[PDB]
């Protein structure tokens, strides 16, 4: 909802660490939520290689509710970055 | 491309059997004919199958084809060889080092030939104690075990080109060891190395042809009766 | 021997130029080189610059006589423990002549494939010269003559220098040297690795060069590192090791070495643990100019 | 301990 206010964040690494720390959780729905949130943060972290990698990893799994979110996050980055779209 | 395709399709072959009887019944099947066999690759995948019978190695060795693919056994060979080298340098862990190594080496020749470069790159403690009197066994036991493995895997020496580079490297290291040793203080290893060189030359005149470049300096380097020996009961 | 300045200064140039034309006196270029050698200790400091530069430019000389410049030692004492023109030119009044000396030495070392091994100690010892220019020139010359050279025991000394205050130029030059040096002993690679890790943990600003030097140090000689694979990355035989952090710039540093070495040796993905595969995919996605494409099953 | 974070997983430092 509040996407316009995202750019005005002074502290980004701490925030992204906190958000990304729940992508290793074994819960297939907790991975899907986090991939959606990352997709919603392409504006402020469009070049993060670790995020790109994690999304490209989750894109080829067996859990439908997380594949259907990895697709969304991938479509989200593929607009605000290039070296992600090429892969 | 065919080999890569076989790699791509192999996992289903492994999973569909997942049984020793099935693997045996498969390996025992080799077709006749000599044109577009292609069975050599799948048979060599017996390395992945991690078999324990030398019978499979027999037809595979007869095929005598290069191996560059991933192999399941590759872990055990490195474990054993590195343990042998470390035990040699350490002077309880060495009981297996010298016995199980040769046992598995004779059980399967091709795996050790594939693993050769790693062991060849070892045994470079020659310069640490050139006399080797300072080194209790760090300069002797390792070479003894390795050369003995060579005399055991003469078929490995009998292996054709594309694998003799490691053999040449090991031979150059051995020649440097002979040159830099404590002036023939002990000659058991020297006799063993001379016998190994003679056997390699006899088995393949090509191995002699390549080794001549390095030996050019060696024949004048030794200038001793032992080297001249081959430089020319119940 | 004109016993006046500004005369010998160019007489040396004349003897060099005539000598280099053709070596036929009785030995002509060797005789002229001997004359330059006996002159290198000229009273002034202006002469010695030309003295050094010209003998450096010269390229052909009798081998046996060449080493007689360096022959005098604590260096051979150290070598046993583990097992004269330049001798004076290297340590002179002001750094100009030292720079000229190192340049001449690098030139003629390049020229002669031999005589290099004799000069490695004379180079390395002369690191703590206190003149940054001489520092840099010594590093550069060691790099330029780094080929078919071994540091059986010189590794630790040439690596001790890697810890400078900032000396960003010096430390970067040392990394450049390492990426083009040659070592022969496994313990040497292990040692270099551990000092590089200390470097990275103390100066977390040049990791971007640490990684490249490690990449080259792997590609240059892969087989040396294969014995280290079980030890360097913890792979407790029957325990599932906890995923080390993906982005830690010590784990990445030690992984890039392995992956670069892995292009050559086919057997080692067997040694690779569980994590290393997805971690390799992540690296090959992030830093595409450090890890080459491999044969791993995960990324076909 | 951590029923959803898995025993073999990178630990959150802070």
């Amino acid at each position: 909802q509040s996407e316009k206010h995202l750019e005005k964040i002074l502290n980004v690494d701490e925030f992204v660490k906190r958000i990304f720390s729940v992508i290793h959780s074994n819960d297939p729905v907790a991975r899907a939520i986090t991939l959606r949130m990352l997709g919603s943060l392409a504006s402020i972290i469009p070049e993060r290689k670790n995020a790109h990698h994690s999304i490209r990893q989750s894109l080829d799994s067996h859990d439908n509710v997380e594949v259907e979110a990895a697709v969304f996050a991938a479509a989200n980055f593929s607009a605000q970055s290039k070296d992600f779209a090429v892969g | 491309a065919a080999c890569s395709l076989i790699q791509a399709r192999l996992p289903l072959l492994l999973s569909c059997c997942c049984g020793d009887d099935e693997s045996v019944r498969k390996v025992t099947e080799h077709l006749s004919g000599c044109i577009q066999q292609w069975g050599d690759s799948v048979l060599g995948r017996r390395c992945r199958d991690l078999l324990l019978q030398l019978y499979l190695q027999r037809p595979e060795l007869r095929v005598p084809v290069p191996e560059v693919l991933l192999h399941s056994e590759g872990a055990a060979s490195s474990s054993v060889c590195k343990l042998d080298g470390l035990i040699h340098r350490f002077i309880n862990r060495g009981a297996d080092a010298s016995m199980a190594c040769r046992k598995l080496a004779v059980a399967h020749p091709l795996l050790l030939l594939r693993h050769l470069p790693m062991i060849a790159a070892l045994l470079h403690g020659r310069t640490h104690l050139n006399f080797q009197e300072f080194r209790q066994q760090n300069h002797l036991s390792c070479f003894l075990h390795v050369l003995g493995l060579l005399e055991l895997l003469q078929p490995h020496v009998f292996r054709s080109e594309h694998q003799g580079a490691l053999w040449d490297c090991l031979l150059s290291f051995i020649r440097l060891l002979l040159n830099y040793r404590k002036s023939s203080r002990h000659l058991a290893a020297f006799i063993n190395k001379f016998v190994q060189f003679i056997h390699k030359y006899i088995t393949y005149n090509a191995p002699a042809a390549i080794s001549f470049l390095q030996k050019h300096a060696d024949p004048l380097h030794d200038l001793s009766f032992d080297n001249s020996d081959l430089v020319m009961t119940a | 021997s004109d016993d006046y300045e500004q005369v010998r200064s160019a007489a040396v140039q004349l003897i060099w130029v005539v000598s280099q034309l053709y070596p036929e006196s009785i030995r002509l270029v060797d005789d002229a080189f001997g004359k330059i050698c006996h002159m290198v200790s000229d009273g002034s400091w202006v002469v010695r610059v030309q003295a050094a530069k010209l003998l450096g430019s010269m390229e052909q000389v009798s081998s046996h006589f060449l080493e007689q410049t360096l022959d005098k030692t604590a260096h051979e004492r150290a070598k046993e423990l583990y097992s004269g023109a330049f001798v004076h030119g290297l340590e002179d009044e002001m750094y100009e002549v030292r720079i000229a000396a190192v340049e001449a030495l690098c030139m003629l070392a390049q020229s002669s494939p031999s005589f290099a091994e004799k000069c490695l100690d004379f180079l390395v010892d002369m690191f703590n010269d206190e003149i940054e220019e001489v520092r840099l020139q010594s590093i550069h010359t060691m790099r330029k003559i780094s080929n078919n050279i071994t540091l059986r025991e010189d590794q630790l000394d040439t690596v001790l220098a890697v810890l400078e205050d900032s000396s960003r130029d010096i430390r970067e030059a040392l990394h450049e040297l390492l990426c083009c040096t040659n070592v022969s002993t496994k313990e040497g690679i292990h040692l270099a690795l551990v000092e590089l890790l200390k470097n990275l943990t103390k100066y977390p600003t040049d990791r971007d060069s640490i990684w490249k030097c490690l990449k080259f140090l792997g590609s240059r000689h892969p087989t040396l590192v294969l014995p280290l694979v079980p030890e360097l990355l913890s792979t407790h035989p029957f325990f599932d090791t906890a995923e080390p952090d993906m982005d830690d710039p010590a784990y990445i540093a030690v992984l890039v070495l392995i992956f670069n070495a892995a292009k050559t040796c086919p057997t080692m993905p067997a040694l690779f643990s569980d994590h290393t595969f997805r971690h390799y995919a992540y690296l090959r996605d992030s830093l595409s100019h450090l890890v080459p494409a491999l044969r791993l099953p995960g990324r076909k | 301990t951590s029923p959803s974070y898995s025993p073999t997983s990178p630990s959150y430092s802070p």
